[PDB]
């Protein structure tokens, strides 16, 4: 005989949700500045938000070793396509499509699926005027195209609604930051927060981490 | 390992045989120049094996996508294999990724095909391509036109002069355009100058064939502006040829 | 869990697939004077459930994205390669469908989990020829169907299928066909921002596939 | 793992031994081909030489390879015979697998790949230079349907705009002769005469090409192809045409 | 019998937990001198504390053949990266991130997971002024960024609290040594001690043994 | 299979074709680099030759490869543009993977491995001889921070404590010229003059090195790097420095 | 396989690219290195020149390196190859120590270096030649006075523990050796040994244009390392400059 | 098949350790060996040369490889030492694994395989020509127990019935000398005298073989083997023998 697919399906699926649910949370939202990344993160050495390519950012929630492994593989894919073609040929859509294929395969063929949820975000190139793009990729490889914000990690509904109620299409960075912080606290300080943004204004490398003094200032 | 949406890369992995890697029929002259809002490219029709004329109808300039054309000189067989393959490589990426390659990515891709043929080129299966394109993403339409040449090692260069040529009569064609360029003010004057530079090359190089009145065979050309790439009609060239011939008499 | 008989496995596998599909967005493909029309509901602007495979051959799918994007890419590799080894005119929709059947058929039988996808391969005639468009539907099982006028896949089909059957017109103009398709899609429960539309236009000389988007689409809708 | 439906791609994968490529062999031939309205004709001599010695006098170098095409091969005899058999199988194999014959352009491309894949062996003397003659059913005009294609050693192929072509050791003589006699081609009979005459001329100036042997009764072999398919021309009709030319030269 | 995904994890996880629970204990804490390593260890030939690279130390608890294995691979990884680039490019953060990936994989793919828990510590380079760093990597592959001390092996809570109550940021080595020992005894020649020292120009690691160790106490 | 977090090591394992793996071509360039208080400057000519023919007159050979370094490559043009691109990606790849840039010594070591791994191809004439200029933030003294590194064909690297260096066909001329002009270097503007002058001198004695073209207005390209990072010198500032020199030689 | 706790092998097994195995189907070179034994000690020194044909390519090159607490290596040959060997050998030595908790015996350190050399024979045949000289203090030796060790290697990895009391390698090594043959009886301690060494190097630079002698205008002098029971130490520049001027004024 | 072979083991796990190489050096030596009743003695010179230069004067070339055997190696100094070290380990390894030492025939065969597997490298200069001397305990007669075995570069081995043998650059001279002196061997003392004299004669006619150095006090090294096992002959005993010979020649 073989083994039950519905059974395997269900158990593997439940296992992944539990790991993520028990995990720290992250939010990403569009703003005039472009895209804002906020995640609750006590540690000072372990990132949950990173740069993938020029105008492409990455945020994740779940088991660290598992998503840091995905972050690396993603940076390898981007650097390689930008080398084989040109930097301008690398897109958020492509990185997302890759992660989908990957999580999809891990889910189906590995021992344990990946207890992770991730977000790939892309702002426009210096000077262009393009709406920011946000993608969420599930542990099972499902992929979603989000118009304004994405929430992942822990218990989301609260955080999600909180954001649904207060979202602004073109919020100033400080205002957007406050809103994000509010949703996060509402969902469940500088020391406890990891923040960074993809800045359209930056000429080439959009990714910037907002830390210490500057963050505190922005917070209030 | 890592997918690149590259047709050539896929071929080596699953279909190595399809991949390409005396004397053979060779010899061509190809020119390309920029005119405001456009670029034009033309090539001769002769093919020789030693001193014998092996071909007189050979087409060496091909539209490779809506905004680019390639002209190849060297061993005729290797140069035609290259145009077909490069066009497929370009359309394959577009269908996989739903968006065409940026101009710089199209250049980089051609450079990799060329460079990967260096060993073969050393043994006579040489293919020296000239690429002409209009870049939609370029800030100014007038400066939209592009000309890129490749050396045998894949080194590529975007010409800031305004014209370029490759092939056995290329020196003659370049020297000719050096004098005639200032007369280029539009697509018609620019096409004239191109056909003339090719005339001059056929005049001083037996490997480049000039217009043949008896058989009605003339260089082939392609012009590319904001509205895309189009084959110049033979007749249009034929009458540009006689104009030059009669004018030389 | 507990191991079952092969007969049981087919039933389970089979169910697992049916559910995944039944739970996804829907797509319709129908013949028209213009040639073939593709309509799917896509909230997504970047994601594509409809694509060009070759010159006169289009593809549409429903199911899990990563899984049918995977099959979309393979088909493009297969077509480009055959067109290169022979000639572009030797590549047919019949061949691409035959391939997908072999593929899904094997994934179904040998993979951990079967593919939660349903797909359609459509082919219009070559510029100037006069040939009835061809539509093929390929199941997760790998079974293949030859459809004469239209194909429906994704989500809950019966409503869409019957509605489409009732309003289908053999020579419908592009505008009429699009409207009918949208109406059919609605029975499964639609503007330019929740729709993904494209055609395999027989009129085009070489590359038949064209995406109808934004402004142009909007005018077509109403 | 991409199915090409290619007999030769299958062979390389499974049974490489059967492939031709290897590593003074008998060689030398003159093959001509020309287009006549609604048709194409192709003919080849019968001689084979090793150095100065005549090794063969009955050699057939022109073969019908499918209902609308024929190939004539010049070069080492061993290589040429192998290529023709294999190409015919490759063509019929794709037809059985896909239920439909290859388009003319696909047939050409396939032959080109077989040639190009022999370039290494050609450099070492195992040279096979083919000439392809075909009638295209899907061609827009029936009169202009006939096709002639030549291949260079690297697989480069050329469709002949000129109306005729030749390959082999006496090819220059045959081509210069057709250049003069071509205007006399108006149908398959006039075109056939112009073909055998060009081969006669090649035999006259090249010792590697054998002309009509009246003592043993060996004559060039020819194939003609029109909308009704490819046919082998019967010997007697060629003998007749040969005697005409001979008598006419004396 | 046969088990389920959720089951398998609890079992593997348990099996690991027990094995670690059943091994000797180790503590690592920040101090003015830099980092101190104390472990209860009866044996005189088998180490639980080792040097990985110039300013990077390693300490572990669990099954010996299993963590000796990881000590070796960490020395290979560090030497290789320091050779391919420069010695100054090798960091504790990197070694920790590697161990996380490794235990993470062993946990998921091996017939049995690793019964080990480990600590990677990094002091600053001679002359720099950087807060020591301590990382703990679990059998599960989970990684933690510890600000002042780390405890692993056997029964920790006691040892942990004991340290939580008595920890001091700038304690002298003798003072820090005494604080650590006190915490260790609560957890319960026979003791293994070493330090990562900022003062040392290149190799921070030093084992405090015999007479010098006795005097320090 | 330790992960070195190297982009080229990754390419080698999974994408060999991308790498300029190697088994007359345009060449000829002169690149100079010098240290001035609190800074480093680097400049290169624009010529490319094939034999005696001038194949290029706009070639750029000096590239900013990260915020604090630039590389000038002399040798076969093809092989050098590729080397600069690849090296820049290698550097930024490590930074994104490790969240921190390589130490200067690490950057040098990485370039040396790329060079050394090309020795075989360089034997065959696909030579690439690089020059590396950088400012080290980590270094204790900002004024003496500037760094110049040269590489021999086997990957050997030397950090020049002299304060200047050059590579390419006119490098001897450029180095002898700087040897006399160096004492005049006291800031970033004098150092950039001396650099443009050394390059002028090289062009004067070497036909493979092109000097300032006043007719087409093409000038050497330069990059300067101090504590605030690496910057492309604007054409106009170089053009003016050129006239200064020309004017002054007349 | 059998683990050897060898960093080299590991590189070979997984990192072939890192290894200076740059052997394939004029580079900078040229140096003179000397080494001699004094009671309870050993000293080693090397010049600073590098040449490419007749051109002087380097004038500051360091060719003598402390490779562990009780050993140093001087490599003459191709400059790029020699420098790579010195860094690699030092890692290989410290790698074994960390893995096994104990440093290699002196005989083991020799054997390991010999394998690295021997495995470079093919590349050496092609001009990638590095010929090393090893100097060390053996703690385990019964006699502290006789503890110092000098080992030379031929291109095939053959090694020889010098019984003479001194050795040299490089383009000026014959001159340096002939010089020490006369000056050796004057060696009684570390300082007299260090003087003899700088003189032998002076004599090599006098007869060989590939070996550079003391540059008084730029102030570049040979580099040296001395090793006794307290470990290996870089001799300070000024002590060598002083010693240089003594020899120079004494030759005049 | 486990052969209990240390070399065969390295071969599949650690080739790097193996002496054999593929893809000038110090050398030269003279090694003699002779049979005396109830014993065998073996001796070798101490010189090493590179061209005309004396590269070593203390070289030991004769080693006790086991309790009843010794080997002396000629050819390239590095290769010979590697061979001697390895051969001894190979012998002791089989003994430990099987609890019993190899028969004499087996020890010969093993050395022959090591030699033969070095032929390719021998063709390129890394030559190692060994001489094996042993006492066989299991031999039927104690007097006839002593053995001398020589090897050609292909591994061919020969057991010497003549009573003596030599290898190396001065071997012809040493063999001609022993041919005259052999009848004087009646015991181990006389036999060791003839061996030291044959080596003296080889040094006399060959500049690559060094004779007794009375100024530095360096003499040939020797090993004697009888029923009680192999022992190194002490230096003084040989020095004294040398002086006797020197005195006697003056």
């Amino acid at each position: 005989y073989f083994i039950s697919p519905e059974q395997a399906m269900r158990e593997r699926s439940e296992l992944a949700r539990k790991g993520i649910a028990r995990a720290k949370s992250v939010v990403a939202l569009a703003y005039a500045g472009g895209v804002l990344f906020v995640a609750e993160n006590p540690s000072r050495s372990l990132q949950k938000i990173s740069e993938l390519y020029d105008r492409v950012g990455f945020a994740a929630a779940g088991k660290f070793n598992e998503f840091d492994n995905l972050r690396r593989g993603g940076i390898q894919f981007a650097d390689t396509r930008g080398y084989a073609y040109d930097r301008r040929d690398v897109t958020g859509r492509q990185l997302a499509n890759v992660y989908a294929q990957t999580l999809g395969t891990i889910f189906t063929e590995q021992a344990k699926p990946y207890e992770v949820e991730l977000c790939v975000a892309e702002v426009a190139h210096y000077g262009e005027t393009k709406r920011p793009e946000l993608y969420r990729i599930t542990y099972d490889g499902s992929i979603a195209d989000e118009p304004h914000f994405v929430v992942m990690g822990g218990t989301t509904e609260p955080i999600a609604n909180a954001l649904k109620e207060s979202y602004a299409e073109n919020a100033s960075l400080t205002d957007a930051l406050r809103i994000a912080v509010a949703a996060l606290r509402a969902g469940s300080g500088v020391a406890s927060l990891e923040v960074a943004v993809l800045d359209a204004n930056r000429p080439r490398r959009a990714f910037r981490r907002i830390t210490g003094s500057a963050l505190q200032a922005l917070l209030v | 390992a890592v997918d690149l949406s590259s047709f050539t890369d896929f071929l080596r992995r699953q279909a190595p045989e399809l991949l390409p890697a005396a004397q053979l029929p060779h010899g061509a002259t190809i020119v390309a120049l920029k005119y405001p809002g456009g670029v034009v490219m033309a090539g001769d029709r002769r093919s020789t094996q030693g001193n014998m004329i092996s071909g007189r109808d050979v087409r060496k300039v091909y539209i490779t996508d809506d905004y680019t054309a390639t002209g190849i000189a060297g061993t005729a067989a290797v140069a035609v294999e290259f145009a077909r393959l490069y066009a497929v490589e370009l359309e394959h990426y577009e269908k996989l990724e739903g968006v065409p390659l940026t101009f710089a990515g199209k250049i980089n891709r051609l450079a990799i095909m060329v460079r990967g043929n260096l060993a073969a080129a050393m043994q006579g299966l040489l293919a020296l391509p000239l690429l002409a394109g209009y870049d939609i993403h370029a800030s100014d339409p007038q400066s939209a036109g592009r000309i890129v040449s490749f050396d045998a090692a894949g080194g590529w260069n975007i010409e800031e002069e305004g014209y370029q040529a490759v092939g056995s009569g290329s020196l003659f064609a370049k020297s000719s355009m050096k004098k005639l360029y200032s007369q280029v003010t539009d697509g018609d004057s620019g096409l004239r100058v191109a056909v003339e530079a090719l005339y001059d090359a056929a005049d001083d190089d037996s490997a480049t064939g000039g217009p043949d009145l008896v058989r009605g065979i003339f260089p082939t050309a392609v012009i590319i502006d904001a509205d895309g790439a189009v084959d110049v009609p033979e007749s249009r060239i034929a009458e540009l040829a006689r104009a030059i011939i009669e004018s030389r008499s």
